[PDB]
């Protein structure tokens, strides 16, 4: 009926579960996680686009001086240079020569690339989870996405899929995050207003539509070269001219546990860490009576070749005596060895042949073959394969690991070799009787 | 009663009539006996008077 | 000064700050907080509004048994009732007699009344603190709305201020909070896909423009009784009606510190908690030397009458023979008494009246009247009036205030108390000299 399982958080590895109601014949089903996409909740702090330095056509006040108006522009700058020399096609521009002064002004504003090309310093926040699951529902694959929080129930094809909680809690992002157009970067930008020239924060705006452009250029003007009708300004390095070329390794590349990032909206996918539970309830439409199954008797497992590996760890033969024709389940009583075969149609009194997979040095275990029991034994061999492109959580172990026969080699050497200390123990009573040899 | 932070009362859609506690506190003297722990009976009653 | 102070977080309390610039003219300035705007995380989660129990037109299969058309509708329900009787104007709607069956179906959808009226299951955490502030500097009541987090510098008529950050980062909001058109409530709305039927929040769509509604409305279609042609069902619990019956304890009226709410976006307004640091900048342009300031001689402050209270709790006349003429400051130095008007004029041999407030009974007072420090003593009075609307934070004192005579009563009673240990030391020296002289 009800069946709650806690599968490990593994992207792209299936899981076989022994679903069974009390009274009927068991069944082995496959579920699989496909993606764990963690969507962070976001808020834009401020943006940064390219600026544009704009000057007027400056004022050539020949024969005198006219003081500028102290306007308020982002990096407004003004200077009336003295004794200037205006020049044009017919020699000097003004007939007045010596008392020619020149007002000059300069300012910086946004540029025209800020419509679609701009970075954005965001404040990142807590993450929202999302998960993808395909179940092979008795030879039928059906797939559904959800929240992996214990809090997202979906039901379709009598499958009350309610997940359990994300057993981890770790998010790969800090609040101080920046984003430009294909990527993100977790660094500490300066905040709005408190920016630094020649960096992130060389120019600061909240939104592109926010016209508060915190600018930092210090574009100090100079006297022109020799009668040259122009305005020279000073040094002002920016941020867009340098750090876009040296942002470097995007957070796609900086990701622990094999996280991956994905924009529109940005999200942390496929670092399946922790262990995800799923409660799934299934009615008696799936379970069938064991009398509809054959009672398999005289089972004997024979492994011609096992090899403790990540892939197909070995092959086995189950001598079985099914009473009739029927479809029934096979499920090993330990999680370590994994029969690749889940629901087998059996026919009679013969030898079926299956495979299995473990990294146990000798797989000695038990399988419920459809409410009947077989005990199995397999001397496994050293793995001759070297590199594998997929991880293997089906053959995975813990640390309480079992050898071929070296535990019996211990049993040789710990049929206690401290029994000579038990000889020392048995002479304790006789040496105490030597103390009692008078009284 | 009024706490030390005061009360804001509110009545219908109308203005929230806040009140801030007046520290009136006049039931003491100086006299021939003490009457200054009478001030400390007014200001901070029942505590900072067990201390003496 | 680059005078960085921390004023208490109280809207509408005139903080009188002191600028004794080094060897310059003293200058008292006023500040007044005007708003405290705290805006948490704008993370809308999902929605909840009214549904529509959609009952399509029933399907009377005249002399035939209709069969179930499985339609993937939210809370879809269908049943073909057998042995029905239809009728109309001219008797029976069917020529058929007893094999009249009638298909009947209904389901739930979203309502169109979610056009503008709905409820927002919504997430929020750390607020973007901003505040309004009016500074009175030399008859200049400048004002500024700045970001109260220590990031947004602001200069006004060259007066520079970085405001904030907030000392107490207390938040009146839960994460799972639901939003009505004027209000917000801390309540665990049921999570998406995993919502409870009939509770306020069964109807669940992701955005208000999203129509994909998970809902559980329990339409068990009843049989229409005998000959009447309609579609009775099990009744639908409408959560959205009594969403508004549980408005009740509004966050406008349940917030501590006298906090105010104003939704869309959600403003935590005027938290009376803690305090706030602030940088204060002005150049030396309003600063002449202390001798270029009018130097006061013949200084004497005297309190003629004072009832120490939340009103103007006292007044004092200062007689003086200043050096010369000038608008020079007045700063009370003892922190309980605060000067009501920050700067005065002086001319020379004059006297003038100041007003202030305190709560000390035997009030001691000390003042920096723009050249000199003058002490005043007083015996003020506790009030007898009862209603005061407005606070008075400056009058407030700590746990230790002076008495009028009982300091002398303390060191009369905690005066000779070591006379007993003096004669005890006499006991100890006589027992030592007799015990050692005899042995
Ligand atoms: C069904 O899924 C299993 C694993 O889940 C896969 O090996 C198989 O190819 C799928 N079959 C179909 C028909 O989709
Ligand atoms: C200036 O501000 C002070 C305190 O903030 C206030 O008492 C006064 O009325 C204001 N004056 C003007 C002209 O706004």
């Amino acid at each position: 009926y009800e069946h709650v399982t806690v599968i490990p958080n593994t992207v792209g590895v299936p899981y076989k579960t022994l679903v069974n109601r009390p009274g009927y014949s068991p069944m082995v089903l496959e579920m699989e996680l496909l993606s764990v996409t963690l969507e962070p909740t976001l808020s834009l702090d401020y943006i940064t686009c390219e600026y544009k330095t704009v000057i007027p056509s400056p004022y050539v006040k020949c024969c005198g001086t006219a003081e500028c108006k102290d306007k308020s522009l982002p990096d407004y700058s003004c200077k009336v240079f003295t004794g200037v020399y205006p020049f044009m096609w017919g020699g000097a521009y003004c007939f007045c020569d010596t008392e020619n002064t020149q007002l000059s002004e300069a300012h910086v504003e946004k540029s025209e690339s800020c419509k679609t090309e701009f970075a954005s310093a965001y404040r990142a926040h807590t993450a929202s989870a999302s998960a993808k699951l395909r179940v092979l529902y008795q030879g039928n694959n059906v797939t559904v996405s959800a929240y992996a929080n214990g809090d997202h129930a979906v039901t379709v094809k009598d499958a009350k899929f309610i997940v359990g909680p994300m057993s981890s809690a770790w998010t790969p992002f800090d609040n101080k995050i920046v984003v430009y157009k294909g990527d993100v970067y977790n660094m500490d930008y300066p905040p709005f207003g408190a920016g630094r020239p020649g960096q992130f924060g060389d120019i600061q705006s909240r939104t592109p539509e926010s016209e508060d452009v915190y600018a930092n250029t210090q574009l100090v003007l100079q006297r022109p070269s020799a009668g040259t009708v122009h305005v020279p300004y000073s040094q002002a390095p920016s941020g867009f001219k340098y750090w876009l070329k040296e942002r470097g390794a995007s957070l796609q590349h900086t990701a622990p546990f094999g996280c991956q990032i994905a924009t529109n909206p940005v999200r942390a996918m496929n670092c399946a860490v922790g262990n995800m539970p799923i409660s799934i309830d299934i009615p008696d439409a799936a379970f069938t009576r064991v009398v509809d199954a054959p009672s398999l008797t005289d089972m004997s497992c024979e492994v011609p070749a096992c090899t403790h590996s990540s892939d197909f760890g070995g092959v086995a033969i189950i001598k079985y005596a099914a009473s009739k024709k029927g479809k029934c389940a096979v499920h090993s009583m330990t999680n370590a060895v994994t029969i690749r075969e889940a629901e087998i149609e059996v026919e009679g009194n013969s030898q079926l042949q299956i495979s299995f997979s473990t990294a146990l040095a000798s797989a000695e275990f038990r399988v419920q073959v459809c409410s009947t029991q077989v005990h199995c034994a397999a001397e496994c061999h050293p793995p001759k394969d070297h590199i594998v492109n997929y991880p293997a959580s089906h053959t995975t172990l813990g640390v309480q690991d079992i050898s071929v026969t070296a535990m019996s080699w211990v049993q040789k050497i710990t049929g206690g070799v401290g029994l000579v200390v038990a000889v020392a123990a048995l002479i304790l009573i006789v040496v105490l009787c030597v103390s009692f040899s008078r009284h | 009663t009024v706490p030390t932070e005061g009360l804001e009362v509110t009545w219908g859609n109308n203005e929230p009539y806040k009140y801030w506690p007046q520290l009136s506190t006049n039931g003491t003297a100086h006299g021939h006996p003490h009457e200054i722990i009478l001030y400390y009976y007014e200001l901070y009653p029942t505590m900072t008077v067990v201390v003496v």
